[PDB]
RNA sequence: GGAGCGUGCGGUUU
RNA sequence: GCGCUUCGCUCCCGGAGCCCACACU
RNA sequence: GGGCUCCGGAAACCGCGGCGC
């Protein structure tokens, strides 16, 4: 998967930055998922943190 | 970037001063969380990997839902916008099916060719195509837009009419261009009224928010996760109907002309329509038996045959 | 129970 | 060998339930 | 007679047939 985004200014591209607005690019095709979902509670705690839950 | 659904209509007024009693109704805004789900669709961002249904599969289990369905079947490897409609709202998917769809692609040519030729050729498609896969029905390509070309990789966006297969569109270009090409990576950017905006959410976010709701009792997040079925018809031409009529169409009444309060421009014979309350909730879906103007000038006969109704009965008092 | 979106059929058993 | 071969939807048919409804004088 | 809502194999594991690694 080569396509990348720079979601803030919302532009796809295969490059590492969107010079037009200087935001680095993340990979387009969003993190895989298994119903297992280990890291489940482990991530949950990281989120609860940035919200204050 | 213009598809067939981004042309703005006018709000045509029939009953210049009409009103609705709050006492019997639930506007999309403030429905109780537990029923917002009964009547929601999640704008899902499908990960690669799972088939499209096998996603819905997990959405069910993990949210202890019974009955939920999805929009345009997005294949295993495609990522992107996959409206998944829940509980009683399941069939709104009907609405979605024959709407626009935008993709970001990444065709990969099986041989070199002059940058501009690629551009020249792909722009050749903007219009109608007759489908030619490897060794009969026509399909529209509303627009192609080439983002970047690196070597034989061609990253583009493209908008298409329901049930174009992008793989083919590419294979076709492939032959058009001479060298032959294969589609390397794909992603759906929008299905119709479901865009890649702030409402599009990833499995993970969905689950984590849902757990914030059960373990933690925070409603907020897991609500902003689900979209109210109304957004599943946003693209359809709507007709707002006065209160008394609501109760009726519910029970299986075809909506007759003097129910209409507000109307949309440019409706025709046999077009899908969204029957709405003045509270802007989805009542039902139908085929118009009467054009836009026809409905506004008249008071005799029926506007829309009703064919599927979402609105529940007790929601509006009977009275007719 | 059929037709189709979508390749289907025969055995222990809600 | 391992994975998938369908969440579900639509048309018809059978069964259960609700109506017959131009949305007031 | 028509309209609407709900249901109509909702069951795991097993043999080909059918696509994919």
């Amino acid at each position: 998967f080569r396509i990348r985004k720079c979601p803030k200014c919302g532009r796809y591209t295969l490059k590492e930055v969107c010079p037009v607005c200087g935001e680095k690019t993340k990979v387009a095709h969003p993190p895989r998922f298994s119903p297992e979902d280990p890291y489940g509670e482990y991530r949950r705690r990281w989120k609860r943190e940035v919200l204050g839950i | 970037r213009i598809l067939p659904a981004d042309i703005k209509r006018e709000v045509l007024i029939k009953d210049e001063n009409a009103e609705t009693n709050p006492d019997w109704g639930f506007p999309p805004e403030k429905r109780p969380i537990e029923m917002h789900i009964q009547f929601g669709v999640i704008n899902l961002d499908k990960p690669p990997g799972p088939t499209s249904h096998e996603v819905v599969a997990w959405i069910k289990k993990i949210l202890n839902l019974e009955k939920a369905g999805h929009g345009g079947t997005l294949d295993p490897k495609v990522s992107g916008v996959l409206p998944v409609a829940l509980e009683k709202a399941t069939r709104v998917v009907q609405a979605l099916l024959p709407a626009g769809k935008e993709y970001v692609a990444l065709m990969h040519l099986h041989g070199d060719v002059p940058e501009d030729k690629i551009i020249q050729v792909m722009k050749e498609f903007e219009g109608e195509i007759i489908q030619r896969p490897p060794l009969l029905r026509t399909r529209k390509v509303y627009y192609i837009e080439v983002l970047e070309i690196e070597g034989r990789d061609v990253l583009f966006r493209v908008g298409v009419e329901a049930g174009t297969y992008i793989r083919s569109l590419i294979h076709h270009i492939g032959l058009a261009l001479g060298v032959g090409a294969h589609m390397s990576e794909l992603r759906r950017t929008r299905s119709g009224p479901f865009k890649e905006d702030e409402t599009l959410i990833t499995l993970h976010d969905l689950v984590d928010y849902y757990y914030f709701w059960k373990e933690d009792g925070i409603e907020e997040y897991f609500r902003k996760a689900i979209q109210p079925m109304e957004k599943a018809v946003e693209h359809l031409p709507k007709v707002w109907i006065k209160d008394s009529a609501v109760a009726a169409v519910t029970h299986g009444a075809d909506l007759a002309v003097p129910g209409i309060a507000k109307l949309h421009a440019g409706i025709k014979r046999g077009d899908l329509v969204a029957i709405m309350t003045l509270k802007d909730e989805l009542v039902a879906l139908g085929k118009a038996m009467m054009t836009s103007q026809e409905m506004l000038e008249k008071t005799k006969g029926i506007a829309v045959d009703v064919e599927k109704v979402f609105m529940p009965r007790d929601w509006y008092p009977k009275l007719w």
